[PDB]
RNA sequence: UUCCAGGCAU
DNA sequence: AGTACTTGAGC
DNA sequence: CTCAAGTACTTAGGCCGGT
């Protein structure tokens, strides 16, 4: 039934999920236009952790002897202290990350931070490491401008919907968001130079990779998602070796628009 | 396929228009007058009586003749004939709606029973939908039972206006057998009529009252002026399917066959002649009707035999007699079992036994099948040399082939053609050859509920009669070896295979999207062993380590 | 396959092939020749009538310009009876050969052509086409030598009321003057 | 809020066995049921009733009965359906067949 | 009479010829399958105008086999006779039943009983003829006929005409 | 062996359209009929020899098409005709959308 | 009723890259043709298999094919083998 | 708008479409005791001008049909006073992409 | 072929 | 069998 | 005009004797 009830659903060249009637059934496949295959449980750090921790990590104050970056990490280090024009960027960064904190905590009431997301970043840096022998001793060579500004751009290219106008463009931001969050969680200034002494080179690399590695993780217009998603569910259906109506029978209870479900509960808080 | 060239411009179906035959179309189209009911046999004389089956329609017995259209059997699809009914009969399947239309229109005139004049009607006359509309329309006037000519117009309900005529009450109808019936009234204890007033609704009656139904009323309801005029839901002339639909399984010579269908028609026919000869002659009148509904039966059961008024028209012996509807019914039906799924050529099935020596994507194939399953390959200067060797190499020594086809639509059977050893391949010729080592193929283990229940493997022709597949590709097919068999199909076009190798190969299917996590991996023996081998407590000396190193294909050759 | 040869106008042939008009020089020509035919450019465009000779010019023109593009990539004046032989060769070069028709359509068009000269022809048309007359008439009135408005509006009955007997007369006479000699 | 519970629930049917299904899948289905307007059921009664071509719906339970109502209501079929082409023996508008391939003489010459 | 309609044609080409001199063969094919054709629908196809600017467009590679179907948009000179259309051509054959006059790529026939009465029919005539008071018709003798009825066949649209009207007959 | 429903599905999922068809036509039914450019029926009297294409009744003989579809569908259609249901086949759409 | 053909290469909407189906389909189609004895716009380096040649024609982006992409409503965008990238 | 306590006359209500343009909404009391929209599950919606709407089509080559529908009686439907044809914008959080955009046309 | 029946895939 | 729309029915 | 029968439709997927 499941199959015969989705056959004709696929992703059409614009990234709309329709059928023989072209009746939209999802504007952006999977509410993100990503081909399931290119996904791994990455951790959205920016969400859980004492409000304290957040600071010790992402905070950078070029106007302080205790919160500025130790010039051992950055080459242009000490020569930046006080520079208020930089503490503006450095702030917007920290301000944007904070917006995230309350964003994620707003979509994920749980707090749960491990989720399915395209482009594995731990490893995209993990390689960045040994590929450049990056020594955790010598000082980096990035500019507070390089890091910050370059990340803003990595984003300007993680295209999902190409669209030449407003409406389309807007749906593009939405179709991402969650990713960049993760992105900004891992490409935070402090994190970038302290946690893993990145060089400029190494950096520009990690960036360009996330670039395409992302673009690959998109969804191929042609995919027969209907027949797919169907099996994907009705597959672990037979593999179900089974006080509340549960599992196999209950699943039927569902698909049938159960006019009178055996168990009916009603959990009130 | 269906061979022989035709200057017939060629295309693909884009639209499909469903309609209903017009008793005349059935005639225009028809080539068969179809009078006699008997199969044929020029009265014992084997041939076919210009009566039923082939009084021009397609034919039997490998014989060109078939309205000269010839082409003999294969090619000349069916040629529909007709057979003018006796009296209009209900179309077994439409009946329900024929009732539902009457319940919607008044007889005598054949006009609606709810003009926009009754607002609630408009609401419905706007439900753009030739079905949900006809749904609102019905429920609406299946109440009003008096075809009014005077109703309180859009104006003051004190200023009534007229429309159509005849207010002749309309009898609430109800189903029964293959005929409808309704009961009128006219007062009760007032003056005459009183209680109900039951009358039968003759086909003729209804049909005529339908024909009169307005052209924009056809439209108003759920119909269409060009393909489905309610006045057709009733059969006047009968379209006669030709041989191919109801083949005659002729057992050798001078022996029977004639399809279950062919019988049901021969019946319908007899039951027709019976009727007409009761009219054009000694007509004990309402003694005829008794032999009419008999035709209403056949021509109804011919299309459907599994109804409410049971009587399964038992084809003597008790058999029920497969009505056409049954031929299409779910699974096994022309649809579910013949079009949404077929049996195919170039397919193989045997018992699978795992092997720890084939690459994930390979599939061990028995030399038996490697000589059975072919593949049309084009003679190209590229292979020409090889291809010729295969051919002259014979269709029995493994690497070889069995069929060579020259452009001139004639196949040389390599295993007999007193020129098999000869043959000068011709570029652009085809040479069906043996499945060779490394031919992409579709291998699968039903029940196929996965995308990865079918995958492409590299043919690796091996000995012994088993499909020997790699191990890690064990859990995706849901395959074990306690007597489990698997099916495997062989691509046929340079592009078909392309589709396999570029999307269906196991190397690709490695990471399932159904769970954004790989769906294969190391199992059993290797899993059980991979651990033991690991453990700090496990060491290995040079002699062995060297053999191990070697066993790994890539090994940089540097200890 | 060999999709015969379609036109440039699509008519929704919905089952009812019933109607198919009757042909008659009553200016009633099959749809394929309506006053309003759709130029392949999608643009509408008045029918296209060619009158003997004026047609012979068309053919011969592209039929020769064809000989050019038949040699462009091979590296990579009237006389009635003399022309009949001149075109005969032009044919045995850029034509089809078994195109028995075209050869005959030229011989017929060359013997019976009226004005064997491009200018003289355009001249005719500047005169004719400025009548409001259906190109069909504009054609006939050109390729058919007439004298009285009788011989004219008799053989070209589509006229009759369209242009007065004297007007058509004036014009008819214009053609005999312009009527290229031989 | 309805789709919500439908997904929420169905999820607890596949997650009950511990298993894992990537949202998108389940979500699609939950959607296909909801979009239409209310709670379209995955059964002969519900889903297989939409304006899909008749040839399609025909291949799932109502079969004959459906085709009848096709000639009756004189429907028209797009042949946009997976099934359609399958029955018609034509390449279907699916992945490989989601576009047309063509020879552009232009390039076909600048290549030589 | 004669016209110039804008037609199209679907020629399926073999991948074989998917070379450089493609347009070359395409056009050449078009010409084989058109110049000299004939259908009662457009009549006699006689010559494709503008061999040069023939439109081919991107043809599409078919399914199963590689062949690609091209839709060629051309234009050409054609001639479709009409009931009533008056035309004069050269006489061809002539028998006891009448003389077949040829007008263009076409042949119009005139019946004994479709011309004037006084117009006899000479039997002992070499070549065969038809006489009258002051008229002699035969082989060459140019004529002028009124196309009475058209009968389309194979790739040849025949017809019947009369000269028993006014201003008709010899010229 | 049968390439039934379950199996169709897998290929549809894969998006291997060319192949699906191949196993449905060239590897099974596959057959060639003729249509009336008008009444979308198989009426047509193809004498694929003298070319005569008539089809009459609807009286065409000039606008006709050749089409490849599974003999199962040829049957399926004729079978629907025998029940007085017309499965019209049109080489082109007009509907659009 | 839109004879208004499709989109102009300008205002090109779709994806800049090739879909796995597209390459899959092209490689096949082109192969099929090379095996049909079609012309080969590369330098066969002994490559005797077609899907091999196509595999190569595809790498020197010397396949003379056009991917006519279709949009849910009938309109379309034309993409040339050359154009489309290949991160497939 | 209107807030009936325990009902209205079946004869009364049949006069809400009596004074068009301006239209009338009937609402129950106990049915407003709580605001549904405030519910954990129900995501926010938004009306669309003929422009906001026609733009949604022009930018998605969409037909009214193909557009995902929302009942005319749909709880939220009345909340924001919906009307047969009006379009809504549903915007909710997504475990795959922070926020998802979606449109519902009225029944 | 057809119609029933039975059996196997842990 | 189970189970879901639809028909019929005393109010 | 609103309530309990009335009334009808599939049930997984392949492969392998009697008459
Ligand atoms: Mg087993
Ligand atoms: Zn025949
Ligand atoms: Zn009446
Ligand atoms: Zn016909």
């Amino acid at each position: 039934r499941l199959v015969k009830a989705l056959e004709d659903i696929m992703v059409h060249y614009d990234n709309t999920t329709r059928n023989s009637l072209g009746n939209v059934i999802q504007f952006i496949y999977g509410e993100d236009g990503m081909d399931a295959a290119h996904i791994e449980k990455q951790s959205l750090d920016t969400i859980g952790g004492s409000d304290a921790a957040f600071e010790k990590r992402y905070r950078v104050d070029l106007l302080n002897t205790d919160h500025t970056l130790d010039p051992s990490l950055l080459e242009s280090g000490s020569e930046i202290l006080g520079d208020l024009k930089l503490q503006v960027l450095l702030d917007e960064e920290y301000k944007q990350l904070v917006k995230d904190r309350k964003f994620l905590r707003e979509v994920f009431v749980d707090g749960e931070a491990n989720w399915p997301l395209p482009v594995n970043i731990r490893r995209i840096i993990q390689n960045a490491q040994q590929t450049f022998h990056i020594d955790h001793t010598k000082p980096s060579d990035l500019t507070i401008k390089d890091i910050v500004l370059g990340v803003k751009d990595l984003q300007e290219n993680l295209l999902v919907l190409r669209g030449k106008n407003e409406i389309i463009q807007n749906a593009q931001r939405d179709a991402v968001t969650l990713f960049c969050c993760l992105l900004r969680s891992r490409l935070a200034t402090r994190r970038v130079l302290q946690e893993y002494r990145l060089t400029k080179q190494a950096f520009d690399w990690v960036l360009s990779n996330i670039e395409a590695q992302f673009l690959r993780s998109v969804v191929h217009p042609g995919e027969m998602v209907g027949v797919l998603a169907a099996q994907s569910i009705g597959e672990p259906a037979t593999q179900m070796t089974l006080k509340v109506t549960s599992g196999v029978p209950r699943l039927k209870e569902i698909l049938n628009v159960a006019k009178n479900m055996k168990t009916p509960s009603l959990t009130v808080y | 396929v269906g061979q022989q060239y035709s200057s017939a411009p060629l295309r693909t179906v884009k639209e499909v228009q469903f309609g209903l035959f017009s008793p005349e179309e059935v005639r225009a189209i028809s080539v068969a007058k179809i009078r006699f009911p008997e199969t044929m046999d020029e009265t014992q004389t084997r041939a076919k009586i210009g009566g039923l089956n082939d009084p021009r329609l397609g034919s039997i017995d490998r014989n060109l003749k078939c309205q000269t259209c010839q082409e003999g059997m294969n090619e000349c699809p069916g040629h529909f004939g007709h057979i003018d009914l006796a009296k209009p009969v209900f179309h077994v399947g439409f009946i329900a709606k024929i009732k539902k239309v009457c319940e919607c229109v008044c007889m005598h005139c054949g006009k609606l029973l709810l003009d926009e004049h009754n607002e609630l009607m408009r609401q419905a006359l706007a439900i753009k939908d030739s079905k949900k509309r006809f749904a609102a329309i019905w429920t609406l006037c299946k109440t009003k039972m008096v075809c009014e000519t005077d109703v309180p117009s859009e104006d003051d309900p004190t200023q009534l206006v007229s429309r159509g005529g005849c207010g002749n009450t309309q009898p609430t109808i109800r189903k029964d057998g293959l005929k409808l019936v309704g009961s009128w009234k006219k007062d009760r204890a007032t003056g005459d009529a009183d209680e109900p007033e039951l009358r039968v609704l003759s086909t003729e009656e209804i049909l005529n009252i339908f024909k009169h139904i307005s052209v924009k009323d056809f439209t108003s309801l759920g119909f269409n002026e060009v393909f489905s005029r309610p006045e057709w839901m009733i059969l006047t002339c009968l379209p006669v399917p030709p041989p191919p639909v109801r083949p005659s399984i002729s057992f050798n010579e001078s022996q029977r066959g004639e399809d279950d269908l062919t019988f049901k028609l021969a019946d319908i026919l007899k039951a027709n002649i019976s009727l007409e000869t009761l009219e054009h002659n000694g007509a004990p009148h309402h003694a005829i009707e008794e032999a009419e509904s008999l035709l209403q039966f056949h021509v109804a059961t011919y299309m459907d035999n599994d109804i409410a008024g049971q009587p399964q028209a038992l084809q003597k012996s008790g058999r029920p007699v497969k009505s056409i509807r049954a031929r299409l019914k779910g699974k096994e039906g022309r649809i579910r079992g013949n079009l949404m799924g077929k049996r195919v050529d170039f397919s193989a099935r045997t018992v699978i036994s795992g092997d720890p020596n084939l690459e994930l994507d390979q599939v061990g194939v028995p030399k038996s099948i490697a000589k059975t399953l072919t593949y049309p390959e084009v003679v190209t200067p590229y292979n020409i040399d090889r291809l010729t060797q295969l051919v002259r190499n014979g269709p029995n020594e493994h690497p070889g082939a069995k069929y060579v086809i020259r452009d001139s639509g004639d196949r040389i059977d390599l295993r007999y053609s007193k020129r098999a050893g000869d043959i000068q391949l011709q570029y652009g010729w085809k040479v069906e050859r043996h499945i060779m080592d490394n031919d992409p193929v579709l291998f699968n283990r039903q029940p196929s509920l996965h995308k990865m229940s079918m995958m492409a493997h590299r043919v690796k022709v091996i000995p012994y009669s088993t499909f020997r597949l790699n191990l890690s590709v064990t859990s995706p097919y849901n395959a074990d070896f306690d007597g489990d068999e698997m099916n495997l199909h062989v691509p046929q076009s340079e592009e078909t295979r392309a589709e396999l190798s570029q999307l269906c190969a196991v190397p690709l299917q490695i990471v399932s999207p159904q769970s954004n996590k790989p769906c294969m991996g190391i199992v059993q023996d290797t899993l059980c062993g991979i651990r033991k081998l690991t453990l700090r407590d496990t060491f290995i000396e040079l002699d062995q380590v060297l053999n191990m190193l070697y066993w790994v294909p890539d090994w940089d050759g540097v200890i | 396959m060999n999709v015969s040869t379609s036109t440039f106008q699509t008519r929704r042939r919905r089952l009812k092939k019933v109607e198919e008009e009757e042909n008659a020089a009553t200016l009633q020509l099959g749809q394929e020749f309506q006053l309003k035919q759709i130029n392949h450019q999608g643009e509408e465009e008045e029918l296209i009538a060619l009158n003997l000779s004026e047609a012979r010019l068309v053919i011969k023109e592209a039929l020769v310009e064809r000989r050019r593009a038949f040699k462009r990539s091979q590296k990579k004046s009237e006389t009635r009876e003399k022309e009949l032989e001149s075109i005969d060769v032009l044919l045995e070069q850029t034509t089809g050969g078994n195109n028995k028709d075209l050869k005959n359509t030229m011989q017929y068009l060359t013997n019976f052509s009226r004005f064997r000269d491009q200018e003289t022809v355009g001249a005719v048309i500047q005169l004719l086409k400025s009548t409001g007359l259906h190109p069909f008439e504009v054609a006939q009135l050109g390729s058919l030598a007439c004298d009285t408005a009788d011989e004219a509006k008799t053989l070209i009955p589509s006229l009759n009321n369209k242009i007065s007997d004297d007007e058509l007369e004036r014009i008819l006479k214009e053609l005999s003057n312009l009527e290229t000699l031989y | 809020a309805g789709r919500a519970a439908l997904y929420k629930e169905v999820y607890n049917v596949i997650a009950s066995d511990g298993s894992y299904v990537n949202y998108r899948h389940m979500a699609l289905l939950v959607d296909v049921m909801t979009t239409q307007g209310g709670l379209t059921s995955v059964t002969r009664h519900g889903f297989n009733r939409s304006n899909t071509g008749a040839l399609m719906r025909c291949s799932f339970e109502e079969t004959v009965e459906i085709l009848f109502e096709a000639g009756a209501s004189a429907e028209l079929d797009d042949c946009r359906g997976v099934s359609e082409n399958v029955i018609l023996g034509q390449m279907a508008p699916i992945g490989t067949g989601a576009f047309d391939v063509m020879i552009d003489e232009e390039s076909l010459v600048k290549y030589m | 009479m004669f016209f110039i309609k804008d037609l199209s044609l679907n020629i399926t080409l073999h991948p074989s010829f998917f070379g450089p001199r493609m347009k070359q063969y395409l056009k050449t094919k078009l010409l084989e399958e058109v110049e000299g054709s004939c259908t009662g629908k457009f009549g006699y196809i006689l010559c494709v105008l503008d061999y040069d600017n023939i439109d081919i467009q991107r043809g599409r590679i078919l399914p199963t086999d590689g062949s690609a179907e091209f839709n060629v948009k051309y234009r050409a000179v054609v001639f479709k006779p009409f009931k009533g259309e008056v035309v004069d051509g050269t006489v061809v054959s002539c028998s006891q039943h009448g003389f077949e006059v040829q007008v263009g790529p076409m042949k119009v026939f005139v019946t004994k009983h479709l011309m004037p009465q006084d117009l006899t029919f000479n039997a002992g005539s070499n070549p065969p003829s038809y006489q009258s008071s002051e008229d002699v018709i035969t082989i060459k003798s140019r004529i002028r006929v009124k196309i009475e009825g058209c009968i389309s066949q194979v790739s040849s649209i025949h017809a019947i005409g009369s000269i028993k009207e006014d201003y008709l007959g010899a010229i | 062996l049968r390439f039934g429903e379950m199996e169709r599905d897998c290929m549809i999922a894969h998006g291997a359209a060319s192949f699906l068809k191949e196993r449905l036509m060239e590897a099974s039914d596959a057959f060639r009929v003729h249509i009336c450019g008008i009444c979308g029926l198989m009426t047509v009297i193809a004498k694929l020899n003298h070319n005569q294409f008539e089809c009459k009744g609807c009286d065409n003989k000039i606008d006709i098409y050749q089409i490849h579809i599974p003999y199962a569908a040829k049957l399926l259609f004729q079978e629907l005709m025998a029940m007085n249901i017309t499965p019209r086949l049109y080489t082109d759409r007009s509907r659009d959308f | 009723t839109l004879k208004e053909k499709a989109i102009p290469k300008d205002q090109r909407a779709t994806t800049p890259y090739m879909t796995k189906y597209e390459r899959a389909r092209i490689l096949g189609t082109r192969a099929l043709q090379i095996s049909m004895n079609a012309p080969v716009f590369v330098d066969l380096e002994g490559e005797t298999d077609p899907l091999r040649i196509a595999m190569k024609e595809l790498a020197e982006k010397k396949i003379p094919l056009v991917i006519r992409r279709y949009l849910p409503d009938g309109s379309f965008e034309d993409w040339s083998v050359e154009e489309l990238i290949v991160d497939l | 708008i209107f807030v009936y306590q325990n009902n209205i006359t079946p004869s009364a209500m049949k006069l809400v479409p009596s004074i068009p343009p301006a239209t009338i909404e009937t609402f129950n009391e106990a049915a407003l005791v709580v605001n549904i929209t405030h519910h954990e599950l129900v995501p926010k919606h938004i009306r669309l001008s003929s422009d906001e709407k026609r733009e949604l089509l022009k930018r998605y080559r969409l037909k009214e049909s193909q557009l995902p529908r929302i009942q005319r009686a749909d709880p939220v439907a009345l909340y924001l006073g919906l009307k047969r044809g009006e379009v809504v914008k549903i915007i909710r959080k997504s475990e795959t992409s922070g926020r998802y955009a979606s449109y519902r046309i009225c029944m």
